DNA sequence: CCCCCCCCCCCCCCCCCCCCC
């Protein structure tokens, strides 16, 4: 791709000399090393980059008022994945991002794989109803996946979502657009990422990733005296995820453990915090909390559940309540603080 | 990028670049950096990233960090001021003080 | 990218049936790569050489080796379901314990623990159609508190013979963590050559609170514990067996008596269904589910009795 | 650690102390006009003053290797055609910072870089010996990886080049909350090396 | 032979009776 350009033909028979092949290739060095390669002097080889930054991009001029205005140029801007309930939407104010990571962390029994559940359920609406009219990928790494609580859900959709008509709910094909793998070490997961889930976006067969517990093979593989090698796996692990995201325009949701903590990361007076350390929160988007009181639900008797924003580009800190029933995870009117 | 020596290289390349723009244009440059953990004496405290010699590339540097549940502003270092630490907050019209 | 389902026109399939599909919604080739052949029988006009001839077609021009979910649950109708003893505990757990996942029961002394696992350890043997599994047990004991005498009144009570019911039982004892490992290394090599159907560990989490005694020594624990978590899940999804474990319990002091299971975030974290048992009145206690992907919380009574868990007497 | 500061107060000192002319090569950006008049006005009340003591400060920004020896070589050249005169040459040159310059081009198995670091050291002892000069340059500090022991920059061809060498470090954080800078003596042609001092940067002002 | 860099881990554990018309 090196010939698409205007050089001057000694130019171009130096750098054929020196096995460059792409533009990207010429990029990856520096000028100290271009100048040791091609043998050339600083204003040709100054030219070059020249030439080569312009082939990248260039003669485009975007400004903030064209993102606000072209919504359907920029649906990364202006269009949001909903959760299934109005609610958690308002909360959220119109659903996840389509580009970037989103956690969702909090400890045992808080409601995590329900709402991951919900989302790859609802994921496969039309887009006047909040869905990306695509399936969904669940990869597991835990536990084995729950299938009959997924057919439950199934089969109450059409109770869960009221406002859609019930005549489109019935040519919708659940089941066969979700796509399901298991993962049981941090090399499979990584070869997994790397290899299986891009071929499946390209094709257009799913526009929203889960990884689940994300946190479970670092847990168990790294100690306190390995976290070089776990850092230099997690922002591998990190990069590829935004890449993909970036490029399909597909959300992906992680799921996170909590440990006790036991505040340079702003959790003074918290009983836990989510797992991983910083070099993990330092490649996300958005930030969730999920939470669950023992101690008044005791004198309650219903569980109670809350919902948190711990961090956004966009969104204040606030929070709202929600119940599990058989339809789903439903948010309780009245409750955003 | 595992080649570190690179990284370095293009750090500088970078610095010189940004700063020989921003003279000759007269124009400000922002740059905003990541926080890592150092480990000594079993001890963790946070430290900007990218090594010691990125700390001479900038001629101002600030650092925002929480201390109980407010937000501190410390400017670490500059050429022609004092070390300093003030409060602000952040409200739903932005960057605010208090 | 994807190709439209025009592509099949190519492939030697009648423009009459691409119409069709495409008024079945399947607009790619890649949507209907992946149906199932019942679907595609469902939809008029179209017979079992059709569906499989359109199926081949479309086979070679798909990739495939991704597992969709219908895929997935008709492939888990054939799951076996152990039965307690105890018709409430079976309503409760809707049908019983399930095999290839974890199950962790706690609660304070004299709840009934190892009586359960004793009542399993004979049950698993019975024949499917009476509620048993057909296959034998593995019992890893870390506290001493085996006995057979209980598995002879539990078969008694089954009407099977005592001689075979105790020759169908492993014993293992463990005298420390590293002890605990190695055994279940020795467990994996050996459920090759028989069927096992059933894993007892009792307790999980006894050695660990004093091998690792101190403040000093949490991380290490919790790492060890995290490890043997994951060859027990490894176990239990290589060879479809159900695991069940015990486990301890802990004061509140900061902030009715309440007490939480030990082993903090990674065993809450690693198991699937935590039962939680308290004792009731004479010989009844009750069983309260902790935590279920699939079951709302509720509660149940059972009973100890001469021959092993079973319902309360009236 | 307050090299500019010292080269800051140095050149308002000269200016004004002494009344001659002063050069300064800045090549990251650290020099401030506000802050040479806060240092003196700390020594003198005069407006008109203090305004000819600015005067004679003279101010060039270079950014890459070949613009520092350009600037240098039209120094020279206008030093050689200045002989005659003595109310207006330069006495005291400081560059900022020789590193900032010659870090880009260290690396790999090159040796480009080398050859210009030497040349650039050629230019400022033929400035500091044949004219008469004060030389000043700056340089950053690095820790060696196999032994832990803090040594200049630059690498063991440039160790050779100074003629006197002063390291400033921070006195163990406590003690040392602002301006507390400790001062030694790394290398010297007419002393021991090894002595110490101290200095407050907040007292200069 | 030539020059300079990396990052955390994890919950524990109950105590203690008062008071006659
Ligand atoms: N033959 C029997 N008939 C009736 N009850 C019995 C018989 N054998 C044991 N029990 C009952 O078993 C109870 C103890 O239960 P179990 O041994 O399961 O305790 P556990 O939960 O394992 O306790 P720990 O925490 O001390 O290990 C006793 O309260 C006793 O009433
Ligand atoms: N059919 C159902 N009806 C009502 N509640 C249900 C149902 N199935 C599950 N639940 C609830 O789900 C809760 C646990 O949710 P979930 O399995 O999503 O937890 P989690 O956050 O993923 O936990 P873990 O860390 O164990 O993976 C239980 O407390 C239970 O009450
Ligand atoms: N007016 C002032 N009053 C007090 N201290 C000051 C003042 N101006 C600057 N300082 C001090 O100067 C210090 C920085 O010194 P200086 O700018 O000389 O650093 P340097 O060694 O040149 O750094 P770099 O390597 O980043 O170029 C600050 O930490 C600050 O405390
Ligand atoms: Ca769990
Ligand atoms: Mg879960
Ligand atoms: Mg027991
Ligand atoms: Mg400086």
């Amino acid at each position: 791709d090196l010939d698409l350009l205007d050089l001057n033909p000694r130019i171009i028979a130096a750098i054929k000399k020196a096995k460059l092949k792409s533009v990207k290739e010429v990029l990856h060095f520096s000028g100290p090393d271009l100048k040791r390669l091609t043998n050339l002097s600083s204003p040709e080889v100054w030219h070059l980059l020249r030439t080569a930054s312009l082939h990248l991009r260039g003669s485009s001029i975007l400004t903030a008022l064209q993102l606000h205005q072209q919504k359907e140029r920029f649906p990364t801007q202006h269009q949001r994945l909903s959760l299934g309930c109005p609610v958690l939407d308002a909360l959220l104010r119109g659903g996840l991002p389509l580009d970037g990571i989103t956690e969702l962390a909090g400890r045992s029994s808080a409601g995590k794989t329900q709402l991951a559940l919900q989302l790859c359920l609802a994921v496969q609406f039309p887009r006047q109803h909040g869905g990306l009219e695509a399936g969904a990928v669940y990869i597991c790494t835990e536990d084995a996946f729950p299938h009959k609580r997924l057919q439950q859900l199934m089969a109450q959709q059409p109770r869960l979502r009221t406002d859609v008509p019930g005549e489109l709910l019935q040519k919708l094909r659940f089941g066969s657009q979700i796509f399901i793998e298991h993962v049981a070490d941090v090399d499979t997961l990584l070869e997994c990422v790397n290899k299986k889930v891009p071929v499946l976006l390209s094709r257009g067969m799913a526009r929203l990733v889960v990884i689940d517990s994300v946190a479970a093979p670092f847990r168990c593989e790294f100690d306190s005296q390995a976290s070089a090698p776990r850092a230099r796996h997690l922002q591998s692990l990190g990069a590829t995820l935004r890449e993909l995201s970036s490029a399909f325009q597909s959300p992906v949701l992680c799921i996170n453990q909590v440990t006790e903590a036991m505040g340079p990361l702003g959790f003074w007076d918290e009983r836990v915090s989510p797992a991983l350390g910083i070099t993990w929160a330092n490649q996300l988007l958005v930030r969730l909390l999920a939470d669950r009181l023992r101690e008044e639900e005791a004198a309650l008797g219903c569980p109670a559940r809350t919902l948190r924003v711990l961090s956004a580009p966009h969104l204040p800190p606030s929070s709202c309540s929600y119940t599990i029933s058989a339809e789903g995870v439903r948010g309780t009117p009245g409750t955003q603080s | 990028l595992d080649d570190l020596s690179l990284r370095t290289r293009l750090l500088n390349g970078l610095a010189q670049q940004m700063i020989s723009l921003a003279n000759n244009h007269r124009l400000a440059v922002i740059l905003t950096n990541q926080m890592t953990t150092k480990i000594d004496r079993n001890q963790a405290l946070l430290v900007p990233a990218l090594g010691e010699s990125w700390g001479h590339a900038a001629t101002i540097r600030l650092i925002f960090h929480w201390d109980r549940k407010q937000r501190l502003a410390t400017l670490y270092k500059s050429p022609s001021q004092k070390e300093c630490t003030v409060l602000f907050q952040i409200k739903p019209q932005g960057f605010r003080d208090t | 990218g994807p190709q439209p389902i025009s592509r099949l026109e190519q492939c030697g399939i009648n423009a009459n049936d691409v119409k069709k599909l495409e008024e079945a919604g399947f607009h790619t080739v890649e949507a209907v790569a992946y149906a199932p052949k019942k679907e595609l029988i469902n939809i008029k006009g179209i017979s079992e050489a059709k569906a499989d001839k359109i199926l081949a077609e479309a086979a070679k021009l798909v990739p495939m080796g991704f597992t969709t979910a219908t895929e997935f649950h008709q492939r888990r109708s054939e799951i076996i379901q152990i039965t307690t003893g105890s018709k409430e505990l079976d309503k409760l757990l809707q049908g019983g314990i399930e095999t290839g996942s974890i199950t962790e029961m706690f609660g304070e002394f004299r709840t009934g623990k190892t009586q359960i696992c004793h009542t399993l350890a004979v049950t698993c043997q019975l024949p499917i159609d009476r509620g048993g599994g057909e296959g034998k047990a593995m019992y890893i004991d870390t506290e001493g508190t085996f006995r057979p005498e209980r598995l002879l009144a539990v078969a008694e009570r089954y009407g099977l013979s005592g001689s075979d019911v105790l020759d169908n039982v492993a014993y293992a004892r463990a005298f420390n963590t590293d002890h605990q490992t190695q055994l279940l290394y020795q467990a994996s090599a050996m459920m090759v050559e028989s069927r096992y159907a059933l894993l007892i560990v009792d307790s999980a989490t006894a050695l660990y609170r004093t091998d690792y005694s101190g403040r000093g020594e949490l991380s290490a624990r919790q790492m060890h514990l995290a490890r043997f978590l994951r060859m027990l899940l490894r176990l239990a999804d290589e060879f479809g067996v159900a695991v069940v474990i015990t486990n301890q319990v802990v004061a509140q002091v900061d902030g009715a008596d309440p007490k939480k299971p030990i082993g903090g975030n990674i065993i809450a974290h690693a198991s699937t269904t935590r039962l939680y048992l308290r004792k009731g009145r004479g010989e009844t206690r009750i069983c309260k589910i902790y935590d279920s992907p699939c079951l709302p919380e509720a509660e149940a009574m059972f009973a100890i009795n001469a021959d092993g868990v079973g319902d309360a007497k009236d | 650690s307050g090299k500019t500061q010292v080269c800051l107060c140095m050149a308002a000192n000269v200016a004004h102390g002494l009344q001659q002319n002063v050069l300064y090569v800045d090549s990251n950006g650290g020099l401030t006009a506000s802050r040479l008049l806060q240092l003196l006005q700390a020594k003198t009340q005069d407006e008109e003053e203090q305004a000819e003591a600015l005067r004679r400060i003279q101010v060039v920004h270079a950014f890459d290797i070949f613009q520092m020896l350009d600037v240098l070589q039209e120094l020279r050249g206008t030093v050689a055609q200045q002989v005659t005169g003595s109310s207006g040459t330069v006495k005291v040159v400081v560059v900022d910072s020789v590193t900032a310059v010659v870090s880009p081009l260290l690396g790999g198995q090159q040796r480009e870089g080398l050859a210009l670091m030497m040349q650039l050291a050629r230019e400022l002892k033929t400035l500091a010996r044949d004219l008469g000069m004060a030389v000043v340059v700056t340089n950053h500090i690095t820790r060696d990886r196999d032994s832990g022991r803090l040594k200049p920059a630059l690498g063991r061809s440039w160790s050779f080049v100074p003629s006197t060498r002063i390291l400033l470090d921070t006195i163990e954080g406590a003690g040392a909350s602002g301006g507390r800078r400790m001062a030694c003596l790394a290398k010297s042609s007419r002393q021991p090396t090894g002595f110490q001092e101290m200095v407050d940067i907040g007292t200069w002002g």
